Formats: structure tokens, C-alpha cells, sequence
């Protein structure tokens, strides 16, 4: 029927209060700084390497992505801040690679482009990490991969951190062999010079495109056969497009230049015989009833000052409609049912510390969502897990483990958004990075550590006073200042959003307006795989 | 004689093309199962950055590059040579004709939009302008060796002969068929390497020219 | 019938040749050094911490493991060298944890013991890595986990490297929630003091044992509630055995002391209703026809000097019987069918560089083994992948990708043993660490890098001469000496066996005699899971 | 998106060249002769038997088929040339039976009509063969069978060739019992006189229609009970419609005359509760850009003179669009992706002899098509398999077996069209009759033998010279002429299209224009069954 009226969330804030104005100014400053940093990352390796890249007749890699995807279609780029201030004097913009979810020939694909302007397409350790994260996104969501290979091989003085381990360079080819065994298409466009580790990327792909007189594939290049076997060969007749396309048979399609390679790639994606079938129910999409710079006014940048998570849900969901679940029992967790772009979402949001009743409310909700096949969105703003004595007497760590066990075992698409702090085992109760969410974005005011600093400094000091009390002497003000300096400094440095996305601990720092769009994009990509039945472990009652 | 298009007219041609591509996107979506979904809106919304599309339109004989920035509010900022235009608009239908509704720097206009193969037609009350879309090379592009180990049937040429391209040079029968060697080359046959009746071998030279 | 006679491998070596005597002396020196290093690792944190550990009435952790497993039963300990010279001035023996496959109540289990004598049971990053490796062994092979928890929580100074990422501390609880959802039993014996990250280990387990007046479980300890909430509590009444066993209900069994906890654990394992069922064919086991110190004489320590891998197969398989497969085509790869302790094994061994025919022979063999459900043993001794021009003309990187794709897609138990070098993409063709083998042991003479040293120095020098030739000047002898020093030094340092097992890049450095026993142990553990049908990708013909 | 432009195949031929004019005249002569032969086959047993058939008030069988199928709907008739000059002085038009795929009540069905004007509906051996082929088409494609039974029992002096074997008359009832066990509906309309082997056809069917005073079912007729038991009975009260419809219960519906039987049959098909569901992707159909009498000009009738298969693909596919796969490697095989009537087709066409690279290209393509569930169309024009010495040194018979093994194991709908010669094991590499294609049509210029006449005569002569050389004498010109006469004559006689479709070695000789329509009809019928996952054997690399 769906004609009967309901109520909506959200209230209009006081635009003149000094709290709102200060919060708006702080979050506007954070978002402007985020914008200028990513505009510097957008250039890549500087204008010298871009000039020498277009002097050989190639496109720049973002031009390749713009010409590959559908015209006017959005592009969800993942981990734009990988490698940011990570290596000591080396600048690696974007990680040295560009991964994203786009729309090619009406199919949502994962696109992995070697940005060859930075270090000649060398593979730093964060490059391997960011590429492996893109590949596990594409295997989880069942998205075809398009690799735009312009590589340079594995860096040498970091070779340990690139070569042998489980989640090191060789995993890449493992992920190609397994995805193609599940009918997840791999397409490689060779636009560069694949030297001996990159050379396995087109040879492990179902269909190749290589560019005339520009793309080269060899298991051992000219200086490599020089140092290994002692031989001089020219590169374009050692591994050029003519040899591979006509004699050896490594390549399947042959392109004149980069525009022809991208046109052929769109043809290849169209001949994949793929049709997206949905299993959730869809309703007409509707925009909310409130703007999204109000989120700048509401959230701010002060993590010691709490707010209400219902204001955020009011500004990201369809029509600001929200069916709340158990609204009075355990009210530091907000659970409910909403819709984003017509998709049904179960939302779990933090509003305080986690008590025992909040964790039981969350476990009941996650079982409900897995029984009905409804995707989950976690909105992390955590400070702790209620330390105390009357709390451990009840079973608080008996109740947060049920929350952890239900979030781990859940087989629906889960997406996390960290809108505030995220500390301790609370981070595990609300689907942190270890619990395999499909995506995990953060806002520019977030913090994530094992504690908050003050607490770590206090625990270390009291633990070392206890420890030294086998003999026992104090250095009171000296120990205080000399432990409260380098621990607060370290925890505030490593809790930053740029510190955590300089590694690949999340999928991006996003602007609080763009939030709604980004969730919709992620949720539609996450619906390419059919939702499987959930089996839970043993709930410890 | 034909007159050059104004930069505002190139903005209208670029906008009509972009909106036509959107129309194709919309009619694909209407046939999709995944309806109402994002990606269907041709908004060009990149994450944290803007998207600029570089297209080239051919005005008569000369090419003009137009850099189209997709704005968050649905407008376009089109920079043609150096000058930036604020370009907004949409399509609407009246009967069986499609019209392009434009607003360029606050100046509203209306023209009929017809796109036939490569040519963009804009019919207005001040004239008619034809802008062409360039065609990329890969859509407009369309000595000898013995193929199999077979016996030679007939040799057509001698040492010292002058032939043309697409001319019968040697014939060989291989197993079940008949494959004539013909010349792509130009020049003079100095050498008939195989006598008549001999057995040539795959990927081998039959005739050499100096 | 099985009565008809066959032939066997192996020849008796010249015990008097100087090659044999020098090789025997070198490999004996390596094995004696391995023995004395692991005997120093066996003590743990020194005799001071052991005295203070037994002054509180606890056992040492190796005593706990000896009293838990069946009497006289062998114990396969994994990664005894984790953390060896890994942190700069901190000594972390054994990683700070003891993992192994043992036999408890007639069931082969995985045992994970917190060695509390080192750093009070603190979790270093290699401790998290080694524990996660043990847990993925137990999930792959379907082995019950017994955690002997005596923790100390995260580490703090290196909290970033322990906390947020995907394969960081929180993954531990993920692996408990998923294994218990597959009916793989978790048992936790709380013998120590689980502080706020360790406190989730018994609460995520199906059955607990906690020790009277010794084991404590709390989500926030006394200095932690001091720094977080500001409260003084006593520890044994904040989280002691009486509160959890009688009021909160976190614990299920209650033990008087450590011997009672281990006796109760053997009871709990016996009530698991588990019966091991085999699906392979078994024959009577038989010892080989040659000794195993001959392997010291044959292998040696010189990696520039090649040997025959059939001498090794002659000394590890049943009766030295070996049915060779394609013995004359691609003879730098030795493939065949043997038996170890009555189990059928398909063996793939390196004897030289990998040509194209060797890779095709290996792909045919791996398809044969997956069709028949026969486990695989890879014996890596690699130097390369045949760099050349007439080799890339054929499709060498078209043929090694088939080997990689078949080894990746294979769903039988695979075990790797690195008996020599292992360089380059050859490492991926022969089931390196990235290709999920069940186990991966190394011999003390092995080397593993992205390529030998010399080659990396030569490639870097020739590419920087090419690079600088845009302007172009030479520093010939200076550049030569100053690049041939710190690159050969780095590659020989990082290629060591102790460097690679100081991380968790393998499951152990083993003595070449013990090889046969260790393979048998690993293979029987790997047969606890039923072998699934293999689906391959697209073979690029 | 699907808006971006692509290129198309085909070039317009020289309408004035003498090659085109001669080819057009030859293929026009072949097609006119095919038309006049099938118009003579259309009459059946002559005008005497047709007059005596309509004197009893029955329709002719093609009238029955026209009144049964949907009005204006096309009819795909199978094997119109069965029995053509097959028996020595007996003329059996059409085989004595009419099989075809039609459209009844909006459902595509298989219709099997006993043409009772020829030999009173007797079952010759080619009648049993043609009927069994129709039934295996209906079991493969999951089409309901409608039998219009007007039989006469199994011929007597050919009784061996009709009775006992596996694929002899009794298989018919086997195929009814198995199809009806898979929910493939059987409907029998008894319009004739089913005598003791035909009497099992309505009794094995789910629903019957029998005609008042015209249809009779008995296990032993009046002369049969005369010769067996010695009894005189009248036929219409031994087995007429009244006894079976009212007392014995063999019949379910009762018809007044043939029009009532066909109207009731359309009702019965409408109550089948069948709904056709597609699993491939469909696009808007589009006609090609070239005519189809150009195929007369291009192909001709000279099999020694080669042509290009891309000219044929240009004239049968949607819009003449074709995405070629590996166009430069192994260019005597043309593989690619096209569309016929909106269905995705992978096309494999011959352009020369089969080398090793062509067979590897084909194996890669067939794996690609089975991974994506794309139907296959093989266009056979074969002369051989590249006999030679440097070819057997590589492994040519190692590479054609991969092509054979991939075509055999493939579980997508395969359709073959023989547009030229088809000789040797090349016939098996390109999905001959033994490899279970759904359909197999031929053009009137085709040839199929084990080799090519000349080759067989030469091999027999040289092997008998070798054979007699144990003593050794020659009969040179005598042996030459006397072996080159009766071997070229035999091979050219048995290689004819009418020789091969006089048996049921194919599904029809078709006109090269009608080709496109026929493929579309066959492909839509072949989509009534859901495509199953393909398992391959062991690829011998
Ligand atoms: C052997 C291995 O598998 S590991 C490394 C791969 N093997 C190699 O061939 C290493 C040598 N480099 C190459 O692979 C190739 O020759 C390429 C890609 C570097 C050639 O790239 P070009 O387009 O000629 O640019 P160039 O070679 O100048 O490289 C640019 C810069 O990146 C560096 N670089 C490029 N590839 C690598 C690499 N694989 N390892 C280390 N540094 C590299 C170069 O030192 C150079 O230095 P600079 O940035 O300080 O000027
Ligand atoms: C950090 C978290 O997320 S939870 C942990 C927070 N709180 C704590 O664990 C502090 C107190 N807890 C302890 O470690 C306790 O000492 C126990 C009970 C677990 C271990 O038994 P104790 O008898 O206390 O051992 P003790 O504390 O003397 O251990 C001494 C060493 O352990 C180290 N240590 C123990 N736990 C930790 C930890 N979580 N982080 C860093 N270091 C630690 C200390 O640095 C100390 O160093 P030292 O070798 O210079 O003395
Ligand atoms: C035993 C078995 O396996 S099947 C044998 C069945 N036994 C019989 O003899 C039944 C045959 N009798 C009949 O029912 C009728 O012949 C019918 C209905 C089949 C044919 O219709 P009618 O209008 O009677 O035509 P009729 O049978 O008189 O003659 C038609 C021709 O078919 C032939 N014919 C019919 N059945 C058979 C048969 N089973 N074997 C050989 N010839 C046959 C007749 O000899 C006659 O041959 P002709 O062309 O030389 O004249
Ligand atoms: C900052 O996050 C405040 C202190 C952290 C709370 C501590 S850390 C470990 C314990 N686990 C938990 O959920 N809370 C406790
Ligand atoms: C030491 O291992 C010798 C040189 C390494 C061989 C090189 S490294 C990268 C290429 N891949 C491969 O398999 N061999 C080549
Ligand atoms: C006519 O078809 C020419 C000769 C046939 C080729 C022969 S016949 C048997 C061998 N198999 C094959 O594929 N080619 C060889």
C-alpha cells in the first residue's frame, strides 16, 4: 500500500549559536585543507615527468580513466592518500597507483591504473598493499577488474617489504587466478613496460590489449638479461607488441594508441555477458529534508564534546525517515531501519560508551538484519567500553563478545563510517578494519588508537611505579613531564586521519556532505554479489 | 561563404552532445533491473576533486579544444581557448522534435538539436550552425613467405622481371587446396629461389628483390 | 595385488671425496648453530623471570604444553625463531608465544600458549602475526584451538603496528568467531591476567577453564580504570575466578591450579565428539633405504654449486620408491608420485632454471594431482626463469603463468620445502608463501630474495647510467664499488634463513634429517580436512 | 551505455569480375536444383496415395502441421532428404516421417508426424534414425514432443536393421520414458492405425488424442492375431476410439475428426504451465549491412579455391559487427564475438589448414565462451591438419587434442555449419556430428570424407607397393589407372551433400541466404534449456 504517512528525524539547528559557528569554522577548515591536499596529489610526479610522459605520446592515467568509464558517470576513487608522508624523503603520490570503482559499458568495474609518472611506475610497499585491497574489494563484490598496466617492477632497497610474505607482490597473481576461477573477468591493457613482475599481470588475464610500439612484456628486460645472462637486446623487439601479437601469443587484441586501447576495452567489457540481478527490495529514492553543511555545524572538530548521531542519520537517509529499534533500552547505541537511494539499510550508530544493554541491543539487531538480508551501516563514534567494577561483575566482557561474534559472522554487506573517535575493543564491536567491512571511510575529524594517549601514559606510569616498587623510588614531576610529553605526542600523531589513510587502514577520508553520495555508490557496488545465509557461532548467554 | 562559429555556439554544441550521452544513459537505465541507483546520473562527481572533460569539436576546417568542468550543482564551466563560459541547460521535446535549452553566462537561448552520425545541427532564429565531431583513426582506417610445406605448382616470374602489387607470383598445392603466392611488394625479381616442382617450407623466402 | 617388484631411487655417495667431506662439515656447522640458538630460545625471558613466575605457583609454558599433550607424543612447534633480532634492543624469544600442533586426547590440536616470562606476556607485532598464522593453520586444516592465555594486552610503544589494520590484533577475535561458526572448537585456559584485549580471548571461546586465585579476566584493569574512570579496585575481586565462575558467568570450568586446568582441558577435548575420517588411500609405511646425514654430505652450503634433487627424494620417501612423470621432457623439473608414511604424495622438485617445457610439465602434473586428490610437496631450489630473447619469443611468460595459475587454483594440501635458493617469479611458480601452502619449512642453507644480489646492483647501476645519460657523466670505479658494497651486503643480510623466519615468512628452519618426520607430521595434520573439488581458471594456451 | 560507435566487417565485392559471375552461376545452379528436389519430396507418395488418403477423410501430414502450429509462424523442418536414393528401388520421401521445430500455443515444440502416404506409414531404418534424432533434439533442448501417429509398424525384410540394436526402434519408447521423467511433455494424436510397435507411442504419452472411427490402437492387429492366435476380429471394434476412450482407458481426449484433434492439441499445449526463461543477455536485433546472394558470389562451388570466412560472418551477424579475438596469431582460425538476433554468439571459423597456433587459439576461445555462457557457432571449411615433420616435432597432435577435448567437454549450445570441405581429424576439432552439436546444417557445395580421394588412392597404392615389396613387382600404369578410377569415383560419390543427408548425418542442406534465419531459429530453440557449468578434462600442456 505504502500510502500512509510517517514521521521523520532531525531538527533545524541554531544557526546563530556560538557552538554552531565555531563548529562550522573548524570543520570548514578541515575540509578546505583536505581539498587542497588532494589537489596537490592529483598532479602526480610533477610537471617534468608529465611532460616526459606526454612526449612519448601517452595519456596521463587520470585521462585514461576518464576515457575508459562511461561519459558523465561518477568515479569512486579509493585511497587517494596512500603513501602520504609515509616514506622519509620520497614522495609517492596516490600510492603510485589509482584504484577506483567506475562504470564501463554499463557494468560497475574495479579499475587499477599504474600511475607511471611517479618513480617510473615502481612498486613501493604501499602500492602492493593498495592494489591488494582493490583486488579483495573486487573479489568480495564480484566486480570485473581492469588493470591499466604501465609498471616499473618492484623497488630494490625496499625489496624485503615488497617480495616474500603472504600479502606481498605474489598475492596479486594469486588473486588473479582465483577471481578468474570464479568467473570474475580480468582485463589487462598494456600501455607501458612490464618488467618481470608486471609481466605476469597481462599473462594472467583472460583478455589483453597491448599498444603498438609502446607496450612491452618480458620476464627479463635488457639490463636484467645483461646482469643475469649477459646479453644485449633491444626492448621493442625483445618484447614489443608485434612479437606478442603475432608469434608468441601473449596478447589478444592489438591497439594503435591509447584511445584505441580504451575503445577496445569498452568493447571487451560489453562482450562479457553480464547482467546485474538484485535480490533486495527497491523503493523510489528520495532526498533528505535537511542540508549537509549542517553536518559541519553539528559535528565540529572537538572529540571531547559529544553530539547526537540522529542528526547525521537525518541528513544521509531517504526523506529523513528512520524506524528506530529499541529506542529506550541501551540508548548509547542507536539502531534502526532506513533507506539510502532506495536500498534498505540497517544503521548502528554510537552515542556514548558501550554498556552491557547496548551490546545486547546491537546483537539482537544484527541477527535481525542477517535474517532479513538487510545491509548494515556502522557509524563509529566510540570512546570506550565502560571500565568499572559493577560492570565486570555483570559480564560486560561477556556481552561485548556477543556483539563482536555477531558482527564477525554476519554475511550481509557491511559498511563502516568513522565519524568521531574509535578506541579499544569498542572498535571491534562496531566493525573495524579487521572484521571485513566492504568499505570503511572516515571523516577528517576522526581519531583511532588503542586508547587516547592520556590513558596510555597513565597506565604506563602506574605500571612502572608498581614494577619499580620491588625496590622503589620516585622521580615524580620528572617522570610525569617526561612521560606525558612523548606519549601524548605519539598518540596524537598516529591517531590522525592522514596517518591512518597514508597506510591502507581505510578506503578514504571523505567530506561530510559527499557522505550520502559515497554511501550510495558503495552500496550499489556491494549489491553485485548475492547475499548468502549467515551461520553464527555459539552465543555465550 | 561559411562563417566561423562563435565560442557560445561551440558551448551549445558541446552541451547538446553531453546531454545526448546522458539520454543514452537514461534509456539504458530504464531497461535495467538496478533502477534508481547512483552511477545513472551523469554528474561527473569525483571524490574530493572536480572532473574536467577535454573534447575537441571541428568548426569547418579548424579544431577547437573545449575543457568542460563538471560542477557540483549540475552546471558546466567550459573554457574555450582561454575564455570560460558558465553553461547550463537541458533537453525537452515538442512533438517529434528535440530542443536544447541553454543558458550561457546568463544569456538564455533555445535551438533545435539534431545529431546525425558526426554532425551536430543547431537550428535557431539567428541561423543554422553545423559543428562536426572528429572521427578517431581506429574507426576510419578500414618479401613473400611460403605458407605450408607443399609442392610448387607454377612459377610466374623470372630473374629480372618487374611486377605489380596483387599479382600472381607462385602457386603451390598443399594437401587439399590451392594457395597462390601473390606480391604485395614493389621492385624487380632478381631471384627465383625454388625451381618448379620443388617442396617449399613454411615461413620461407621464395622471391628476393634487391 | 601389490606384490610385484619395482625399482628405487638413490645411489650411495663417495664418503671419501673432498666435495662430500667439505659439504658435510659446512652443513654440520649450520645445524649445530641452529641447535644452540634454539636452545637459548628455549629458556624464555631469563632465569630471573622464570624464578618470579614459579614463585607465584605457575608452570612454565613448555611445562604446560608437556602436561597437556598425550604422553610421549611428538610436538610440532611452529616458528621458534619469530622475533629473532627483529626489534633493535629488545629480545623477544619465540615471539612471546608458543604455537604448535600436538595430540591431545587422541585429537590433533593447535596449541597457542602465551609465554608470560617475556615482557609479561605483552603482544609485540610479531606476536600478533605468529598467532594469526597459527589460527589460519587451524582453520585451513580444521584443528581445534587451545589457547593457554597468560597475556598482558597490547604493547603500546608500538601500538600502531599492533592495533588498527586488517591483520592486526582484532583479527584474532574474527578468527575465533568464524572457526566456531564452522564447528572448529575453541578452548581457552585462563592461567594469567587477561587485560582488555586478552579478555576477549576466553569470552569468545566455547568452553573456558579459569584457575582459582590466579586467572583474571577484565575489560579494564586497575590502572586502566584509574586512568579512564578514576577508580581503585583490587584485581582478584575485580576479575577473579570466583566472580566469573559464580556470578557473571564468563567461565565454565573452575580449576584449583594448573595441573587441574590441564586435566580438565583433556576432558573437554575428549567430549568434543570428533572422529577423524580419511579419504586418501593408505598403505603400510616403510622407512627409506638411505640415511639422512647423507643429505648433509649432498647438499652442503654452496648455492652456486648445483646438485640432484633425486638424492633428496631418495632419502625422504617410503622405501625410496618413486614413479617419475615425464622424466625426459623438461628435465629441470622432477615430478612424480611417492609415499610418505603411507600417504600418497605428488612431488615437484627443482633441478635447474625453469624453461618453458618444465613449466608445461608442471602444469600437467598439478592438474593430474588435483584430479586424483593427491597432496603436493614442492621442493624449491630456484635460481631463475630463463632470461633470454629466443625464450621470450616462444612465450616463457605465457608458460610460467600457467604454472602459477595451476598452483594457485589447486585445492589439495600443498607443502613447500625450500632446500636451496628461491628467487624471482620462480618462487611463485613453486608455491611460495603467497600461494597458501599449508606449511613452509626451510633448510639452514636457503636464500630468498627478489633475485640474487649481484643482479640487483647491476640492474640499478645500468639503469642509472641510462637515466643520467640525458646529460651523462660517469663515476666508474667509484659508482662500481659504492653500489657493489651496500647492495650485496643488504641482499645477503635479508636473504638469510634467520632473517626470514624472524618474521613469520615461514613455519620453521628445520634440520635436513628431521625433514622426513616433519613432513609426515604436517601431512597427517593436513588430512583432517576433506579435500574439495578444484576449479581452474582459464589456461592461456 | 552502449552508445559509442564501432566498426563493422565486410567489403562489397566486384560484381563484374569473372570470378564473381562464375561463382554466382554455379551456386545459383546448386540452389535451384536443391529447390526442385525438395519440391518433389513435398508431394510424398504420389497423387494416387494422396487421393486414397483424402478419400478416407484425413488431412495430408503437412496440412496437419500447418493447422497445428501458430498461424503465420515459421517451421524449421529437419532432414528433408532422409532416405533420398538410399534404398535400391524403393522411394522413401522425407524418410517417411516429418520432424520439425514449430511454435504451438506460444511454446516451441518438436513435431513428429508419420507421413502415411509413403508405404502406409511403414518404418524403414532411416525412419527410426530420423525419429530418434528428433527425440534427442527435444531432450537436449527441453522441447515438448507432439507425435502425430499414423503408423504402419516395422517393415519386414529390413527387420534386422529396424529391430534389436541399441539405436533401433525400441529406443523410441526409452526416450519417451526418460523425457517424461524430466518434465518434458509428450503428446500423441492418434490419427491412423498403430499396429503393435506404434501402439506403444500413445500408451507411453502423458496425454492422448484419438479420432472417432479413424484412429486404432492395438498390440496385435487382425492379421497378427490371425497368424499368432488364429482369430478373426474387426479392427474398429478391436481397437477403435470408443473402446479405448470408454472402457480400456488408453485415450484421454476424444476427437471428432482431424481438425478437432488439432484444436484439442493446442488446448493441451496451453495447459502445460510452461514459461520460457532466458539466462543470456539480449540486445535489440539488427539486420546486417550486406545482402545474402553475395554469398553465392563469394563461395561459389570450387573447393580447391579458398575464400575468406569474414565475408560470411559479415552477412549473417547483427549489423555486421564482430569483435575479433587474437586476430594475428594463428590466422587460419577466425574467432570472435558477434550477435545473431540479439543473442551473443562466439564464432569459430576455418580459413586454411590447422596449425598448432590455430588450435591453441581455439582452445583459449572455447574456454572463454564456456566461462561466460556464450553459445558457439562453428563454420567448417577444412582441408587438413598440417602434415609435415617439423610440425609433428612440435606437438601438432598434442595441440589438436586440446581443441578436441575442449569442444567435447563444452556445455554451452554448439551449432555447426559446414560451408565447405570437412576432412579428417580436423572435422573432430571443429565440432563434427560425433561431438553432439545441437544442430548441424550444410551448404550445397560441401564435401565430407576421411580425406580427399586422391590422397586415399595414393596412400593405398604406396602401401600396397610397400606391402608387395616383400617379393616385389610393379603394374605401374595399370595399377595407377585401375586404382585412380574406383577410388576417386567412390570418394566423390560418398562425399556429396545428398549422400550425407540421405542418412541422418546432418540436420539439413540449407540455402546460403536462409542461413541467417535458420541460425536464429535454432539458437532460440537451443535456449530453452538452462546452460550448465562446464568441467574440462586434463589439458595436456
Ligand atoms: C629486477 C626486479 O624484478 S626488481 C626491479 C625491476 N627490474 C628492473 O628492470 C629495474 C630497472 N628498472 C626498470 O624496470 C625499467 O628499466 C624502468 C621502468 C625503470 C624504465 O623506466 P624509464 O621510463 O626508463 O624511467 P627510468 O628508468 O629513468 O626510471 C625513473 C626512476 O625510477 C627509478 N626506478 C624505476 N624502476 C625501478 C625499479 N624497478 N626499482 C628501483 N627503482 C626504479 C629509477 O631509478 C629512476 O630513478 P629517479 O626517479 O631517481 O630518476
Ligand atoms: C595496553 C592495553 O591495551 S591493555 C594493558 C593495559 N594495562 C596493563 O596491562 C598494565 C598492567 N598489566 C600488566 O602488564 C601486568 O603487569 C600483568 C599482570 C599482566 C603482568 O604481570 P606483572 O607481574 O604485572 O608483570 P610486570 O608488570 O612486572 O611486567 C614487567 C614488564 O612488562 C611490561 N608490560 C606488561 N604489560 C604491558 C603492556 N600492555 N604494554 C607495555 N608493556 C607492558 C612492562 O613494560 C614491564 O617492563 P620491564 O621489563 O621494564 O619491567
Ligand atoms: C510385427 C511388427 O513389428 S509391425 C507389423 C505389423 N503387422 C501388420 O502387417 C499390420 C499391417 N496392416 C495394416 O495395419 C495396414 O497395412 C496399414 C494400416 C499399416 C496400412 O494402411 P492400408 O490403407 O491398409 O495400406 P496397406 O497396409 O493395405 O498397404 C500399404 C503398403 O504398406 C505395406 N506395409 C504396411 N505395413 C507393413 C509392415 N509392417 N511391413 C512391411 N510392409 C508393410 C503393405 O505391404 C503395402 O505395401 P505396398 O506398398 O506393396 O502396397
Ligand atoms: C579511550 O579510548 C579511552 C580508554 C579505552 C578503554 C579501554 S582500552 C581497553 C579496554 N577495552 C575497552 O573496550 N575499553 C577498555
Ligand atoms: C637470481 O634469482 C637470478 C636473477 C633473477 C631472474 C629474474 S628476476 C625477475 C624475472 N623473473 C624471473 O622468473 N626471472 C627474472
Ligand atoms: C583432405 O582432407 C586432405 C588430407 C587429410 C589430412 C590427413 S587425414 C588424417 C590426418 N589427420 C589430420 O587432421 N590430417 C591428416
Amino acid at each position: 500500500y505504502h500510502g500512509d504517512s510517517v514521521a521523520s528525524l532531525g531538527t533545524q539547528p541554531d544557526l546563530g549559536s556560538a557552538l554552531y559557528q565555531e563548529n562550522y569554522k573548524q570543520m570548514k577548515a578541515l575540509v578546505n585543507q583536505l581539498h587542497e591536499r588532494v589537489e596537490h596529489i592529483k598532479l602526480g610526479g610533477g610537471e617534468k615527468a608529465r611532460a616526459l610522459h606526454i612526449s612519448r605520446g601517452k595519456l596521463l592515467p587520470r585521462e585514461r580513466i576518464d576515457n575508459l568509464i562511461d561519459p558523465g558517470s561518477p568515479f569512486l576513487e579509493l585511497s587517494q592518500f596512500a603513501g602520504y608522508q609515509l616514506y622519509d624523503n620520497e614522495e609517492v603520490p596516490g600510492g603510485g597507483i589509482i584504484t577506483g570503482i567506475g562504470r564501463v559499458s554499463g557494468v560497475e568495474c574495479m579499475i587499477i591504473a599504474n600511475d607511471a609518472t611517479v618513480k617510473g611506475g615502481a612498486y613501493y610497499p604501499v602500492t602492493v598493499k593498495k592494489q591488494l585491497r582493490a583486488q579483495e574489494i573486487a573479489m568480495q563484490n564480484r566486480l570485473p577488474c581492469i588493470y591499466l598496466v604501465d609498471s616499473g617492477g618492484a623497488y630494490l632497497p625496499r625489496q624485503a617489504d615488497v617480495f616474500p610474505d603472504r600479502d606481498h607482490f605474489g598475492r596479486t597473481f594469486y588473486n588473479q587466478a582465483i577471481m578468474s576461477s570464479k568467473n570474475i573477468a580480468q582485463i589487462a591493457v598494456v600501455m607501458g613496460s612490464c618488467t618481470a613482475g608486471g609481466a605476469y599481470v597481462p599473462a594472467m588475464a583472460d583478455e589483453n590489449i597491448i599498444v603498438r610500439k609502446q607496450g612491452t612484456i618480458f620476464l627479463a628486460g635488457p639490463p636484467l638479461v645483461k646482469a643475469a645472462t649477459g646479453e644485449e637486446v633491444s626492448a621493442e623487439d625483445l618484447g614489443g607488441a608485434d612479437l606478442h601479437c603475432r608469434k608468441s601469443g601473449v596478447s589478444d587484441h592489438w591497439a594503435l594508441d591509447d584511445h584505441h586501447a580504451l575503445h577496445l576495452t569498452r568493447k571487451v567489457v560489453r562482450n562479457l555477458n553480464y547482467q546485474k540481478k538484485l535480490d533486495v527490495t527497491i523503493e523510489p529514492s528520495e532526498e533528505p529534508l535537511f542540508p549537509a553543511d549542517e553536518l559541519y555545524g553539528i559535528v565540529g572538530a572537538n572529540l571531547k564534546r559529544s553530539f547526537d548521531v540522529r542528526e547525521v542519520i537525518a541528513r544521509i537517509v531517504d526523506g529523513s525517515r528512520f524506524t528506530e529499534f529499541k529506542a529506550f533500552y541501551g540508548d548509547t547505541l542507536v539502531t534502526g531501519f532506513a533507506r539510502i537511494f532506495g536500498y534498505p539499510v540497517g544503521i548502528v550508530g554510537n552515542n556514548g560508551v558501550l554498556f552491557s544493554e547496548s551490546a545486547k541491543k546491537g546483537t539482537h539487531f544484527v541477527q535481525l538484519c542477517c535474517q532479513r538480508n538487510i545491509p548494515l551501516l556502522f557509524l563509529q563514534n566510540i570512546t570506550g567500553f565502560m571500565v568499572g567494577r559493577e560492570y565486570e561483575a555483570e559480564g560486560i566482557a561477556k556481552d561485548g563478545a556477543k556483539m563482536v561474534a555477531a558482527v564477525a559472522c554476519a554475511q550481509v554487506p557491511k559498511i563502516t563510517l568513522i565519524i568521531g573517535g574509535s578506541y579499544g575493543a569498542g572498535n571491534y564491536g562496531m566493525c573495524g578494519r579487521a572484521y571485513s567491512p566492504r568499505f570503511l571511510y572516515i571523516w577528517p575529524n576522526a581519531r583511532i588508537s588503542v586508547m587516547g594517549g592520556e590513558q596510555a601514559a597513565n597506565v604506563l606510569a602506574t605500571i612502572t611505579k608498581d614494577q619499580r616498587a620491588r625496590e622503589g623510588k620516585q622521580f615524580s614531576s620528572a617522570d610525569e613531564a617526561a612521560l606525558k610529553e612523548p606519549i601524548i605526542k605519539k598518540f596524537e600523531e598516529e591517531g590522525n586521519p592522514y596517518y591512518s589513510s597514508a597506510r591502507v587502514w581505510d578506503d578514504g577520508i571523505i567530506d561530510p556532505a559527499d557522505t550520502r553520495l559515497v554511501l550510495g555508490l558503495s552500496f550499489s557496488a556491494a549489491l553485485n554479489a548475492p547475499i548468502e545465509k549467515t551461520d553464527f557461532g555459539i552465543f555465550r548467554m | 561563404s561559411r562563417k566561423a562559429a562563435a565560442k557560445e555556439s561551440l558551448c551549445q554544441a558541446a552541451l547538446g552532445l553531453i546531454l545526448k550521452e546522458k539520454a543514452m544513459t537514461d534509456t539504458f537505465t530504464l531497461q535495467a533491473h538496478d533502477q534508481f541507483s547512483p552511477f545513472s546520473s551523469s554528474s561527473g562527481r569525483r571524490l574530493n576533486i572536480s572532473y574536467t572533460r577535454n573534447m575537441t569539436l571541428k568548426d569547418g576546417k579548424n579544431n577547437v579544444a573545449i575543457a568542460v568542468t563538471y560542477n557540483h550543482d549540475g552546471s558546466y564551466s567550459m573554457q574555450i581557448e582561454d575564455k570560460t563560459f558558465q553553461v547550463l541547460g537541458n533537453l525537452y521535446s515538442e512533438g517529434d522534435c528535440t530542443y536544447l535549452k541553454c543558458s550561457v553566462n546568463g544569456v538564455a537561448s533555445k535551438a533545435k538539436l539534431i545529431i546525425l552520425e558526426n554532425t551536430i545541427y543547431l537550428f535557431s532564429k539567428e541561423g543554422s550552425i553545423e559543428i562536426d565531431i572528429p572521427v578517431p583513426k581506429y574507426l576510419s582506417s578500414v618479401g613473400p613467405l611460403a605458407p605450408m610445406t607443399g609442392t610448387i605448382e607454377k612459377v610466374f616470374v623470372k630473374a629480372g622481371d618487374k611486377v605489380k602489387a596483387g599479382d600472381s607470383l607462385m602457386v603451390m598445392i598443399a594437401m587439399k587446396m590451392e594457395h597462390t603466392i601473390k606480391s604485395p611488394k614493389d621492385g624487380t625479381v632478381k631471384k627465383v629461389f625454388y625451381r618448379e616442382g620443388a617442396q617449399a617450407n613454411r615461413h620461407t623466402p621464395l622471391v628476393e628483390f634487391e
